[PDB]
Protein backbone atom coordinates (compact mmCIF):
# COMPACT_ATOMS: atom_id res chain seq x y z
CA UNK A 1 0.00 0.00 0.00
CA UNK A 2 0.98 3.62 -0.61
CA UNK A 3 1.53 5.56 2.60
CA UNK A 4 0.57 9.25 2.36
CA UNK A 5 -1.24 11.72 4.69
CA UNK A 6 -4.60 13.45 5.17
CA UNK A 7 -4.35 16.54 7.36
CA UNK A 8 -1.26 15.45 9.27
CA UNK A 9 -2.69 11.99 9.77
CA UNK A 10 -1.38 8.84 8.06
CA UNK A 11 -3.44 7.62 5.07
CA UNK A 12 -3.31 4.14 3.50
CA UNK A 13 -4.08 3.56 -0.18
CA UNK A 14 -4.70 -0.19 -0.08
CA UNK A 15 -4.60 -2.28 -3.25
CA UNK A 16 -6.28 -5.60 -3.99
CA UNK A 17 -3.29 -7.85 -3.31
CA UNK A 18 -3.20 -6.81 0.33
CA UNK A 19 -6.60 -8.19 1.30
CA UNK A 20 -6.13 -10.42 4.32
CA UNK A 21 -2.74 -9.22 5.45
CA UNK A 22 -1.62 -7.18 8.44
CA UNK A 23 -0.76 -3.60 7.48
CA UNK A 24 2.45 -2.34 9.12
CA UNK A 25 4.13 1.05 8.88
CA UNK A 26 6.70 2.78 11.08
CA UNK A 27 5.85 5.98 12.98
CA UNK A 28 7.70 8.19 15.46
CA UNK A 29 5.63 6.49 18.19
CA UNK A 30 6.82 3.02 17.20
CA UNK A 31 5.42 0.52 14.71
CA UNK A 32 1.74 0.81 13.81
CA UNK A 33 -0.37 -2.25 12.97
CA UNK A 34 -3.71 -1.61 11.28
CA UNK A 35 -6.11 -4.43 10.61
CA UNK A 36 -8.25 -4.36 7.49
CA UNK A 37 -11.31 -6.62 7.50
CA UNK A 38 -13.29 -4.92 4.71
CA UNK A 39 -15.24 -7.63 2.88
CA UNK A 40 -15.83 -5.32 -0.12
CA UNK A 41 -12.12 -4.54 -0.59
CA UNK A 42 -11.49 -4.86 -4.32
CA UNK A 43 -9.39 -3.34 -7.10
CA UNK A 44 -8.19 0.25 -6.88
CA UNK A 45 -10.31 2.28 -9.27
CA UNK A 46 -12.59 5.33 -9.57
CA UNK A 47 -15.04 3.91 -7.08
CA UNK A 48 -13.02 4.50 -3.94
CA UNK A 49 -14.15 4.79 -0.44
CA UNK A 50 -12.17 6.51 2.26
CA UNK A 51 -12.65 6.43 6.01
CA UNK A 52 -10.91 6.17 9.37
CA UNK A 53 -9.47 3.22 11.24
CA UNK A 54 -9.69 4.11 14.96
CA UNK A 55 -7.10 3.43 17.61
CA UNK A 56 -8.17 0.53 19.77
CA UNK A 57 -6.42 -0.26 23.03
CA UNK A 58 -7.58 -3.42 24.83
CA UNK A 59 -11.15 -3.06 23.54
CA UNK A 60 -12.93 -5.49 21.25
CA UNK A 61 -13.94 -4.00 17.86
CA UNK A 62 -17.61 -3.30 17.24
CA UNK A 63 -19.39 -2.14 14.09
CA UNK A 64 -16.10 -1.60 12.19
CA UNK A 65 -13.84 -3.41 9.72
CA UNK A 66 -10.68 -1.35 10.13
CA UNK A 67 -8.62 -0.35 13.15
CA UNK A 68 -5.03 0.29 14.18
CA UNK A 69 -3.41 -0.28 17.57
CA UNK A 70 -1.00 2.62 17.94
CA UNK A 71 -2.14 5.54 15.85
CA UNK A 72 -5.48 6.25 14.17
CA UNK A 73 -5.11 5.94 10.38
CA UNK A 74 -7.20 6.84 7.35
CA UNK A 75 -7.71 4.13 4.72
CA UNK A 76 -8.74 4.14 1.07
CA UNK A 77 -9.46 1.31 -1.35
CA UNK A 78 -11.45 0.62 -4.49
CA UNK A 79 -14.45 -1.72 -4.74
CA UNK A 80 -14.06 -2.75 -8.42
CA UNK A 81 -13.38 -6.37 -9.35
CA UNK B 1 -41.28 18.07 -63.31
CA UNK B 2 -42.67 21.55 -64.03
CA UNK B 3 -42.74 24.88 -62.16
CA UNK B 4 -45.99 25.34 -60.25
CA UNK B 5 -46.86 21.67 -60.22
CA UNK B 6 -46.44 21.24 -56.48
CA UNK B 7 -49.42 23.49 -55.76
CA UNK B 8 -51.53 21.94 -58.51
CA UNK B 9 -51.02 18.54 -56.94
CA UNK B 10 -52.20 19.75 -53.56
CA UNK B 11 -55.75 19.16 -52.41
CA UNK B 12 -55.74 22.24 -50.19
CA UNK B 13 -55.32 25.11 -52.63
CA UNK B 14 -56.82 28.61 -52.36
CA UNK B 15 -57.25 30.99 -55.30
CA UNK B 16 -56.94 34.63 -54.33
CA UNK B 17 -57.21 37.78 -56.45
CA UNK B 18 -57.08 41.49 -55.68
CA UNK B 19 -60.31 43.45 -56.22
CA UNK B 20 -58.26 46.62 -56.66
CA UNK B 21 -54.99 47.71 -58.27
CA UNK B 22 -51.79 48.31 -56.35
CA UNK B 23 -53.81 47.27 -53.31
CA UNK B 24 -52.88 44.68 -50.69
CA UNK B 25 -54.27 41.16 -51.00
CA UNK B 26 -54.75 38.97 -47.95
CA UNK B 27 -53.97 35.26 -47.86
CA UNK B 28 -53.84 32.59 -45.19
CA UNK B 29 -50.87 30.20 -45.13
CA UNK B 30 -51.05 26.72 -43.59
CA UNK B 31 -48.72 23.69 -43.54
CA UNK B 32 -49.67 21.28 -46.29
CA UNK B 33 -51.63 23.85 -48.28
CA UNK B 34 -50.80 26.45 -50.89
CA UNK B 35 -52.28 29.66 -52.17
CA UNK B 36 -52.31 30.80 -55.78
CA UNK B 37 -52.59 34.53 -56.42
CA UNK B 38 -53.60 36.21 -59.65
CA UNK B 39 -53.91 39.75 -60.95
CA UNK B 40 -54.43 41.52 -64.26
CA UNK B 41 -51.12 41.75 -66.16
CA UNK B 42 -49.21 40.18 -63.28
CA UNK B 43 -47.77 36.69 -63.06
CA UNK B 44 -49.63 34.11 -61.06
CA UNK B 45 -47.74 33.08 -57.92
CA UNK B 46 -47.81 30.10 -55.56
CA UNK B 47 -47.27 30.48 -51.82
CA UNK B 48 -46.48 27.73 -49.31
CA UNK B 49 -45.47 27.77 -45.66
CA UNK B 50 -43.02 24.84 -45.43
CA UNK B 51 -41.21 25.28 -42.12
CA UNK B 52 -41.88 26.72 -38.67
CA UNK B 53 -39.05 26.38 -36.16
CA UNK B 54 -37.81 27.97 -32.97
CA UNK B 55 -34.16 29.01 -33.12
CA UNK B 56 -32.07 28.92 -29.95
CA UNK B 57 -34.95 29.19 -27.42
CA UNK B 58 -34.08 30.00 -23.80
CA UNK B 59 -33.00 26.97 -21.74
CA UNK B 60 -34.98 26.86 -18.51
CA UNK B 61 -33.50 23.97 -16.55
CA UNK B 62 -31.14 21.04 -17.10
CA UNK B 63 -32.16 17.82 -15.36
CA UNK B 64 -29.70 15.05 -14.68
CA UNK B 65 -31.25 11.61 -15.37
CA UNK B 66 -28.24 9.37 -14.83
CA UNK B 67 -25.18 9.77 -12.63
CA UNK B 68 -22.19 8.11 -11.07
CA UNK B 69 -20.50 8.49 -7.68
CA UNK B 70 -16.80 8.56 -6.86
CA UNK B 71 -14.55 9.32 -3.88
CA UNK B 72 -17.05 8.54 -1.16
CA UNK B 73 -15.67 9.78 2.17
CA UNK B 74 -16.85 9.37 5.74
CA UNK B 75 -16.10 11.24 8.96
CA UNK B 76 -17.64 10.77 12.40
CA UNK B 77 -17.24 11.99 15.99
CA UNK B 78 -17.89 10.49 19.42
CA UNK B 79 -20.91 11.30 21.57
CA UNK B 80 -20.37 14.75 23.13
CA UNK B 81 -17.99 16.22 20.55
CA UNK B 82 -20.33 18.02 18.17
CA UNK B 83 -21.04 17.64 14.45
CA UNK B 84 -18.15 16.38 12.29
CA UNK B 85 -17.34 18.01 8.98
CA UNK B 86 -15.55 17.49 5.70
CA UNK B 87 -14.22 20.34 3.58
CA UNK B 88 -15.61 18.70 0.43
CA UNK B 89 -18.93 19.52 2.08
CA UNK B 90 -18.18 22.97 0.60
CA UNK B 91 -17.44 21.61 -2.88
CA UNK B 92 -20.61 21.92 -4.97
CA UNK B 93 -19.78 18.74 -6.92
CA UNK B 94 -20.44 16.53 -3.87
CA UNK B 95 -23.62 15.17 -2.32
CA UNK B 96 -23.46 14.87 1.45
CA UNK B 97 -25.65 13.86 4.36
CA UNK B 98 -25.43 14.34 8.11
CA UNK B 99 -26.61 11.60 10.46
CA UNK B 100 -26.18 10.10 13.91
CA UNK B 101 -24.82 6.62 14.59
CA UNK B 102 -24.18 4.56 17.72
CA UNK B 103 -20.60 4.78 19.00
CA UNK B 104 -18.69 3.31 21.94
CA UNK B 105 -15.61 1.48 23.22
CA UNK B 106 -15.75 -0.91 20.31
CA UNK B 107 -15.00 1.85 17.83
CA UNK B 108 -12.75 4.34 19.56
CA UNK B 109 -15.04 6.33 21.83
CA UNK B 110 -14.93 6.83 25.58
CA UNK B 111 -18.72 6.98 25.96
CA UNK B 112 -21.49 4.86 24.52
CA UNK B 113 -24.10 6.97 22.77
CA UNK B 114 -25.03 8.59 19.48
CA UNK B 115 -22.29 10.34 17.55
CA UNK B 116 -22.27 12.65 14.57
CA UNK B 117 -21.32 11.21 11.19
CA UNK B 118 -21.09 12.77 7.73
CA UNK B 119 -20.56 11.23 4.29
CA UNK B 120 -19.87 12.81 0.91
CA UNK B 121 -19.47 11.44 -2.60
CA UNK B 122 -18.56 13.27 -5.77
CA UNK B 123 -21.61 13.42 -8.03
CA UNK B 124 -20.96 13.09 -11.77
CA UNK B 125 -23.90 13.43 -14.18
CA UNK B 126 -23.61 11.09 -17.18
CA UNK B 127 -26.83 11.85 -19.06
CA UNK B 128 -29.17 14.81 -18.73
CA UNK B 129 -32.20 16.32 -20.40
CA UNK B 130 -33.15 19.97 -20.82
CA UNK B 131 -36.43 21.80 -21.09
CA UNK B 132 -36.64 24.95 -23.18
CA UNK B 133 -39.04 27.86 -23.39
CA UNK B 134 -40.21 28.83 -26.87
CA UNK B 135 -41.07 32.52 -27.31
CA UNK B 136 -43.74 33.35 -29.94
CA UNK B 137 -41.25 35.86 -31.29
CA UNK B 138 -37.94 34.47 -32.51
CA UNK B 139 -40.03 31.76 -34.19
CA UNK B 140 -38.98 31.52 -37.82
CA UNK B 141 -41.37 30.70 -40.66
CA UNK B 142 -40.08 29.57 -44.06
CA UNK B 143 -42.21 30.50 -47.06
CA UNK B 144 -41.65 29.54 -50.68
CA UNK B 145 -42.94 31.82 -53.41
CA UNK B 146 -43.03 29.97 -56.73
CA UNK B 147 -43.84 31.60 -60.10
CA UNK B 148 -46.75 29.75 -61.77
CA UNK B 149 -45.19 29.50 -65.21
CA UNK B 150 -45.36 25.83 -66.09
CA UNK B 151 -41.68 25.78 -67.13
CA UNK B 152 -39.92 22.42 -66.80
CA UNK B 153 -37.35 20.59 -64.71
CA UNK B 154 -37.70 16.78 -63.71
CA UNK B 155 -32.54 25.21 -61.01
CA UNK B 156 -36.04 26.68 -60.99
CA UNK B 157 -36.80 26.84 -57.26
CA UNK B 158 -39.29 29.36 -55.97
CA UNK B 159 -37.76 32.09 -53.83
CA UNK B 160 -37.40 30.94 -50.25
CA UNK B 161 -37.72 33.58 -47.53
CA UNK B 162 -37.49 33.31 -43.74
CA UNK B 163 -39.26 35.75 -41.48
CA UNK B 164 -39.97 36.42 -37.80
CA UNK B 165 -42.95 38.09 -36.17
CA UNK B 166 -40.40 40.82 -35.40
CA UNK B 167 -38.92 41.21 -38.89
CA UNK B 168 -40.12 44.05 -41.13
CA UNK B 169 -42.00 43.89 -44.42
CA UNK B 170 -40.23 41.61 -46.85
CA UNK B 171 -39.32 42.46 -50.43
CA UNK B 172 -38.72 39.17 -52.24
CA UNK B 173 -37.08 39.10 -55.63
CA UNK B 174 -38.36 36.65 -58.22
CA UNK B 175 -35.77 36.26 -60.98
CA UNK B 176 -37.37 37.57 -64.11
CA UNK B 177 -40.56 39.09 -62.68
CA UNK B 178 -39.46 41.72 -60.20
CA UNK B 179 -40.17 41.66 -56.48
CA UNK B 180 -43.20 40.89 -54.37
CA UNK B 181 -43.73 42.61 -51.05
CA UNK B 182 -45.38 40.89 -48.12
CA UNK B 183 -45.80 41.00 -44.35
CA UNK B 184 -46.99 38.26 -42.03
CA UNK B 185 -48.45 37.76 -38.58
CA UNK B 186 -48.29 34.52 -36.55
CA UNK B 187 -52.02 35.03 -36.09
CA UNK B 188 -53.16 32.38 -33.62
CA UNK B 189 -49.94 28.35 -30.84
CA UNK B 190 -49.26 28.61 -27.09
CA UNK B 191 -45.96 28.98 -25.19
CA UNK B 192 -47.13 28.53 -20.05
CA UNK B 193 -45.62 25.39 -21.55
CA UNK B 194 -42.15 23.87 -21.93
CA UNK B 195 -40.31 21.74 -24.46
CA UNK B 196 -38.47 18.75 -23.01
CA UNK B 197 -35.46 17.36 -24.87
CA UNK B 198 -34.30 13.80 -24.17
CA UNK B 199 -31.42 13.22 -26.56
CA UNK B 200 -32.65 14.62 -29.89
CA UNK B 201 -36.26 13.62 -29.18
CA UNK B 202 -38.55 16.30 -27.75
CA UNK B 203 -41.99 16.75 -26.17
CA UNK B 204 -44.22 19.66 -25.22
CA UNK B 205 -44.96 19.57 -21.49
CA UNK B 206 -46.79 21.84 -19.05
CA UNK B 207 -44.77 24.00 -16.70
CA UNK B 208 -44.86 23.44 -12.92
CA UNK B 209 -44.66 19.76 -13.83
CA UNK B 210 -41.28 20.18 -15.44
CA UNK B 211 -40.29 22.39 -12.49
CA UNK B 212 -41.53 19.79 -10.01
CA UNK B 213 -39.60 16.84 -11.44
CA UNK B 214 -37.67 15.10 -8.63
CA UNK B 215 -34.28 15.06 -10.32
CA UNK B 216 -31.00 16.93 -9.90
CA UNK B 217 -30.99 20.15 -11.95
CA UNK B 218 -29.08 23.28 -12.85
CA UNK B 219 -30.31 26.78 -13.75
CA UNK B 220 -30.57 27.14 -17.53
CA UNK B 221 -27.72 29.63 -17.92
CA UNK B 222 -25.07 27.16 -16.76
CA UNK B 223 -22.05 25.67 -18.51
CA UNK B 224 -20.14 24.08 -15.64
CA UNK B 225 -22.58 21.19 -15.50
CA UNK B 226 -21.18 20.27 -12.10
CA UNK B 227 -23.00 22.12 -9.29
CA UNK B 228 -26.24 20.13 -9.42
CA UNK B 229 -29.18 21.01 -7.17
CA UNK B 230 -30.95 18.33 -5.10
CA UNK B 231 -28.60 15.49 -5.97
CA UNK B 232 -30.16 13.42 -3.17
CA UNK B 233 -32.94 12.69 -5.64
CA UNK B 234 -30.59 10.22 -7.39
CA UNK B 235 -28.65 9.26 -4.30
CA UNK B 236 -29.40 6.99 -1.40
CA UNK B 237 -27.47 6.93 1.84
CA UNK B 238 -27.62 3.52 3.56
CA UNK B 239 -27.84 3.33 7.35
CA UNK B 240 -24.47 4.45 8.69
CA UNK B 241 -21.93 2.50 10.73
CA UNK B 242 -19.59 3.80 13.41
CA UNK B 243 -16.93 4.92 10.91
CA UNK B 244 -18.23 4.25 7.38
CA UNK B 245 -21.42 4.58 5.40
CA UNK B 246 -22.33 3.37 1.94
CA UNK B 247 -23.85 5.58 -0.71
CA UNK B 248 -25.47 4.26 -3.89
CA UNK B 249 -26.94 6.08 -6.84
CA UNK B 250 -30.23 5.18 -8.53
CA UNK B 251 -30.05 3.79 -12.03
CA UNK B 252 -30.76 5.77 -15.20
CA UNK B 253 -34.17 7.43 -15.31
CA UNK B 254 -34.34 7.78 -19.10
CA UNK B 255 -36.76 4.85 -19.07
CA UNK B 256 -38.86 6.05 -16.15
CA UNK B 257 -39.06 9.31 -18.07
CA UNK B 258 -39.97 7.88 -21.50
CA UNK B 259 -42.82 5.69 -20.30
CA UNK B 260 -43.85 8.75 -18.25
CA UNK B 261 -44.15 11.15 -21.19
CA UNK B 262 -46.46 8.88 -23.18
CA UNK B 263 -49.53 11.01 -23.86
CA UNK B 264 -47.95 14.46 -24.15
CA UNK B 265 -47.72 15.87 -27.68
CA UNK B 266 -44.44 14.79 -29.26
CA UNK B 267 -42.48 17.52 -31.04
CA UNK B 268 -40.35 16.88 -34.11
CA UNK B 269 -36.93 18.50 -34.41
CA UNK B 270 -33.62 18.58 -36.25
CA UNK B 271 -30.24 20.30 -36.03
CA UNK B 272 -31.13 21.01 -32.41
CA UNK B 273 -34.05 23.16 -33.49
CA UNK B 274 -37.66 22.40 -32.60
CA UNK B 275 -40.26 22.30 -35.38
CA UNK B 276 -43.93 23.15 -35.25
CA UNK B 277 -46.84 23.39 -37.63
CA UNK B 278 -47.38 27.14 -37.80
CA UNK B 279 -50.27 29.30 -39.00
CA UNK B 280 -49.77 32.59 -40.83
CA UNK B 281 -51.84 35.50 -42.11
CA UNK B 282 -50.07 37.67 -44.66
CA UNK B 283 -50.72 40.59 -46.95
CA UNK B 284 -48.87 41.08 -50.21
CA UNK B 285 -48.54 43.75 -52.88
CA UNK B 286 -47.69 43.08 -56.54
CA UNK B 287 -47.09 46.61 -57.84
CA UNK B 288 -43.43 45.69 -58.38
CA UNK B 289 -44.11 42.44 -60.26
CA UNK B 290 -44.42 42.20 -64.01
CA UNK B 291 -44.77 39.52 -66.66
CA UNK B 292 -41.56 37.78 -67.72
CA UNK B 293 -41.37 37.83 -71.50
CA UNK B 294 -43.58 40.69 -72.60
CA UNK B 295 -42.45 42.10 -75.95
CA UNK B 296 -41.72 38.86 -77.77
CA UNK B 297 -43.24 37.48 -80.93
CA UNK B 298 -46.51 35.50 -81.11
CA UNK B 299 -45.32 31.95 -81.91
CA UNK B 300 -46.16 31.31 -85.51
CA UNK B 301 -45.81 27.53 -85.73
CA UNK B 302 -46.79 24.08 -84.35
CA UNK B 303 -47.37 22.17 -81.14
CA UNK B 304 -47.88 18.51 -80.43
CA UNK B 305 -49.69 17.79 -77.18
CA UNK B 306 -46.90 15.91 -75.39
CA UNK B 307 -49.35 13.57 -73.66
CA UNK B 308 -52.85 13.10 -72.22
CA UNK B 309 -54.46 16.35 -71.10
CA UNK B 310 -54.84 16.24 -67.33
CA UNK B 311 -57.66 17.26 -65.00
CA UNK B 312 -56.65 18.78 -61.68
CA UNK B 313 -58.49 18.71 -58.37
CA UNK B 314 -59.43 22.35 -58.96
CA UNK B 315 -61.66 22.60 -62.00
CA UNK B 316 -58.63 23.23 -64.16
CA UNK B 317 -56.56 21.45 -66.78
CA UNK B 318 -52.85 21.07 -67.48
CA UNK B 319 -51.94 20.91 -71.18
CA UNK B 320 -48.38 19.88 -72.12
CA UNK B 321 -47.26 21.21 -75.51
CA UNK B 322 -43.97 21.66 -77.32
CA UNK B 323 -43.13 23.72 -80.38
CA UNK B 324 -42.09 24.03 -84.15
CA UNK B 325 -41.59 27.20 -86.36
CA UNK B 326 -40.11 29.88 -84.15
CA UNK B 327 -38.24 31.92 -81.59
CA UNK B 328 -38.48 31.17 -77.86
CA UNK B 329 -42.00 32.66 -78.08
CA UNK B 330 -45.37 33.59 -76.61
CA UNK B 331 -48.01 30.99 -77.32
CA UNK B 332 -51.43 31.75 -78.52
CA UNK B 333 -53.78 30.22 -75.99
CA UNK B 334 -57.47 30.86 -76.00
CA UNK B 335 -60.51 28.98 -74.77
CA UNK B 336 -63.68 29.76 -76.72
CA UNK B 337 -67.13 28.32 -77.25
CA UNK B 338 -67.98 25.59 -79.79
CA UNK B 339 -68.56 28.33 -82.34
CA UNK B 340 -65.27 30.09 -81.66
CA UNK B 341 -67.23 33.36 -81.26
CA UNK B 342 -66.54 34.52 -77.70
CA UNK B 343 -63.75 33.91 -75.19
CA UNK B 344 -64.56 31.69 -72.23
CA UNK B 345 -62.56 30.45 -69.24
CA UNK B 346 -59.10 31.82 -68.36
CA UNK B 347 -55.46 30.97 -67.89
CA UNK B 348 -53.85 30.30 -64.51
CA UNK B 349 -50.51 30.09 -66.33
CA UNK B 350 -50.18 33.56 -67.78
CA UNK B 351 -48.17 34.73 -70.79
CA UNK B 352 -47.27 31.09 -71.43
CA UNK B 353 -44.06 30.90 -73.43
CA UNK B 354 -41.63 28.46 -75.03
CA UNK B 355 -37.96 28.56 -74.03
CA UNK B 356 -36.66 25.72 -76.18
CA UNK B 357 -37.46 23.61 -79.21
CA UNK B 358 -38.68 20.33 -77.72
CA UNK B 359 -39.24 21.63 -74.19
CA UNK B 360 -42.62 20.46 -72.81
CA UNK B 361 -44.36 23.64 -71.72
CA UNK B 362 -47.04 22.71 -69.20
CA UNK B 363 -50.00 25.10 -69.12
CA UNK B 364 -52.72 25.21 -66.47
CA UNK B 365 -56.00 26.70 -67.57
CA UNK B 366 -59.56 26.95 -66.37
CA UNK B 367 -62.14 25.85 -69.00
CA UNK B 368 -65.70 27.09 -68.55
CA UNK B 369 -68.27 24.54 -67.43
CA UNK B 370 -69.63 22.43 -70.26
CA UNK B 371 -68.21 22.55 -73.80
CA UNK B 372 -65.31 24.64 -75.08
CA UNK B 373 -62.56 24.70 -77.71
CA UNK B 374 -58.97 24.88 -76.57
CA UNK B 375 -57.24 26.83 -79.33
CA UNK B 376 -53.45 26.50 -79.10
CA UNK B 377 -51.35 28.12 -81.81
CA UNK B 378 -51.81 29.80 -85.18
CA UNK B 379 -52.92 29.35 -88.82
CA UNK B 380 -51.07 26.33 -90.23
CA UNK B 381 -52.63 24.12 -87.58
CA UNK B 382 -54.41 26.21 -84.89
CA UNK B 383 -55.01 23.31 -82.45
CA UNK B 384 -58.75 22.90 -81.82
CA UNK B 385 -59.08 20.56 -78.82
CA UNK B 386 -62.63 19.87 -77.62
CA UNK B 387 -63.20 19.86 -73.89
CA UNK B 388 -66.09 19.09 -71.57
CA UNK B 389 -65.96 20.16 -67.94
CA UNK B 390 -68.32 18.26 -65.63
C1 LIG C 1 -10.65 11.27 -5.41
O1 LIG C 1 -10.15 9.96 -5.70
C2 LIG C 1 -9.53 9.87 -7.00
C3 LIG C 1 -9.11 8.42 -7.20
O2 LIG C 1 -10.11 7.67 -7.88
C4 LIG C 1 -8.35 10.84 -7.11
O3 LIG C 1 -7.15 11.34 -7.74
C5 LIG C 1 -5.71 11.92 -7.90
O4 LIG C 1 -5.50 12.21 -6.51
C6 LIG C 1 -4.10 12.38 -6.15
C7 LIG C 1 -3.75 13.85 -6.35
O5 LIG C 1 -4.87 14.69 -6.11
C8 LIG C 1 -3.19 11.42 -6.93
O6 LIG C 1 -2.08 11.03 -6.09
C9 LIG C 1 -0.46 11.39 -6.07
O7 LIG C 1 0.13 10.88 -7.27
C10 LIG C 1 1.37 11.52 -7.65
C11 LIG C 1 1.83 10.91 -8.97
O8 LIG C 1 1.28 9.59 -9.13
C12 LIG C 1 2.41 11.37 -6.52
O9 LIG C 1 3.59 12.09 -6.86
C13 LIG C 1 1.83 11.91 -5.20
O10 LIG C 1 2.71 11.85 -4.01
C14 LIG C 1 2.96 11.73 -2.97
O11 LIG C 1 4.10 12.57 -2.72
C15 LIG C 1 5.25 11.93 -2.11
C16 LIG C 1 6.52 12.53 -2.39
O12 LIG C 1 6.74 13.40 -3.40
C17 LIG C 1 4.84 10.71 -1.27
O13 LIG C 1 5.83 10.45 -0.28
C18 LIG C 1 3.50 10.99 -0.59
O14 LIG C 1 3.17 9.91 0.28
C19 LIG C 1 2.40 11.16 -1.65
O15 LIG C 1 1.77 9.91 -1.89
C20 LIG C 1 0.50 11.21 -4.90
O16 LIG C 1 0.74 9.82 -4.68
C21 LIG C 1 -3.95 10.17 -7.37
O17 LIG C 1 -3.08 9.31 -8.09
C22 LIG C 1 -5.15 10.54 -8.27
N1 LIG C 1 -5.99 9.50 -8.14
C23 LIG C 1 -6.25 8.52 -8.99
C24 LIG C 1 -5.72 7.17 -8.50
O18 LIG C 1 -6.70 8.62 -10.12
C25 LIG C 1 -8.80 12.27 -6.78
O19 LIG C 1 -7.68 13.13 -6.74
C26 LIG C 1 -9.49 12.28 -5.42
N2 LIG C 1 -9.94 13.63 -5.11
C27 LIG C 1 -11.16 14.04 -5.45
C28 LIG C 1 -12.20 14.11 -4.34
O20 LIG C 1 -11.46 14.34 -6.60
C1 LIG D 1 1.16 0.50 20.68
C2 LIG D 1 1.46 -0.96 20.36
O1 LIG D 1 0.72 -1.84 20.78
N1 LIG D 1 2.54 -1.21 19.61
C3 LIG D 1 2.66 -2.49 18.93
C4 LIG D 1 3.70 -2.41 17.81
O2 LIG D 1 4.98 -2.18 18.36
C5 LIG D 1 3.72 -3.71 16.97
O3 LIG D 1 4.52 -3.52 15.81
C6 LIG D 1 2.31 -4.12 16.54
C7 LIG D 1 2.26 -5.48 15.89
O4 LIG D 1 3.54 -6.10 15.91
O5 LIG D 1 1.43 -4.15 17.68
C8 LIG D 1 1.33 -2.87 18.31
O6 LIG D 1 1.03 -1.95 17.33
C1 LIG E 1 7.75 -0.80 19.86
C2 LIG E 1 7.70 -1.12 18.38
O1 LIG E 1 6.88 -0.56 17.66
N1 LIG E 1 8.59 -2.00 17.91
C3 LIG E 1 8.23 -3.39 17.66
C4 LIG E 1 7.83 -3.61 16.19
O2 LIG E 1 8.91 -3.24 15.34
C5 LIG E 1 7.46 -5.08 15.95
O3 LIG E 1 6.96 -5.24 14.61
C6 LIG E 1 6.40 -5.55 16.96
C7 LIG E 1 6.16 -7.04 16.88
O4 LIG E 1 6.54 -7.56 15.61
O5 LIG E 1 6.83 -5.27 18.32
C8 LIG E 1 7.08 -3.87 18.55
O6 LIG E 1 7.42 -3.71 19.89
Amino acid sequence: FHLTTRNGEPHMIVSRQEKGKSLLFKTEDGVNMCTLMAMDLGELCEDTITYKCPLLRQNEPEDIDCWCNSTSTWVTYGTCT
Amino acid sequence: YFQGMRCIGMSNRDFVEGVSGGSWVDIVLEHGSCVTTMAKNKPTLDFELIKTEAKQPATLRKYCIEAKLTNTTTESRCPTQGEPSLNEEQDKRFVCKHSMVDRGWGNGCGLFGKGGIVTCAMFRCKKNMEGKVVQPENLEYTIVITPHSGEEHAGKHGKEIKITPQSSITEAELTGYGTVTMECSPRTLDFEMVLLQMENKAWLVHRQWFLDLPLPWLPGADTQGSNWIQKETLVTFKNPHAKKQDVVVLGSQEGAMHTALTGATEIQMSSGNLLFTGHLKCRLRMDKLQLKGMSYSMCTGKFKVVKEIAETQHGTIVIRVQYGDGSPCKIPFEIMDLEKRHVLGRLITVNPIVTEKDSPVNIEAEPPFGDSYIIIGVEPGQLKLNWFKK
